[PDB]
């Protein structure tokens, strides 16, 4: 070869960068309803006479 | 002659290899050119 590897006046490049993070995990979920408020009292019948 | 390169070439085996999940075994080779001063006589000569 012309110029020997003597000649080679370059300099060597740096090595790879890091590979990225990975996803996070799906959130959660928001909580869920509450069941229906129970009824009022039921008024007793008329009073007696 | 006097006063030109000259490329030495080192070739190095392991007895057993690199762990495969690992990072790369990274070494420093230091070099006396067996005419320039006596060459270092000690790891810390070697590594400076
Ligand atoms: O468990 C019944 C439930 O119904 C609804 C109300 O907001 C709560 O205070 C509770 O009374
Ligand atoms: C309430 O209903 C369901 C589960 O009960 C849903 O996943 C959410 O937790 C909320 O909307
Ligand atoms: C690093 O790479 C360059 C090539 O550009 C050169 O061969 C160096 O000798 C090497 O150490
Ligand atoms: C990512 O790292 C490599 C070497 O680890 C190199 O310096 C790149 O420039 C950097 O972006
Ligand atoms: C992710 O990225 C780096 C280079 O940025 C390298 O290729 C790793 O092998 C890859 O996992
Ligand atoms: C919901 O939770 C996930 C974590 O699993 C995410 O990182 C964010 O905190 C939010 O999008
Ligand atoms: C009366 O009590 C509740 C209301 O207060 C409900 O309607 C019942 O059906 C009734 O008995
Ligand atoms: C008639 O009914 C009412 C309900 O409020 C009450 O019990 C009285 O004592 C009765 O006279
Ligand atoms: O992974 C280690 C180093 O960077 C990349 C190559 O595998 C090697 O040069």
């Amino acid at each position: 070869l012309s110029k020997p590897k003597t000649a080679r006046t370059e300099q060597s490049p740096p090595p790879p960068s890091p590979s990225p993070p990975p996803p996070p995990p799906p959130s959660p979920r928001p909580p869920s309803p509450n069941p229906p408020s129970p009824r009022p009292p039921s008024p007793a019948p008329p009073s007696p006479n | 002659p006097v006063d030109t390169a000259t490329l030495w070439t080192y070739n190095i085996i392991r007895s057993v290899p690199v762990p495969a999940g690992g990072p790369s075994l990274p070494i420093l080779c230091s070099f006396w050119d067996g005419k320039t001063g006596a060459a270092p006589t000690t790891d810390a000569g070697w590594a400076a």
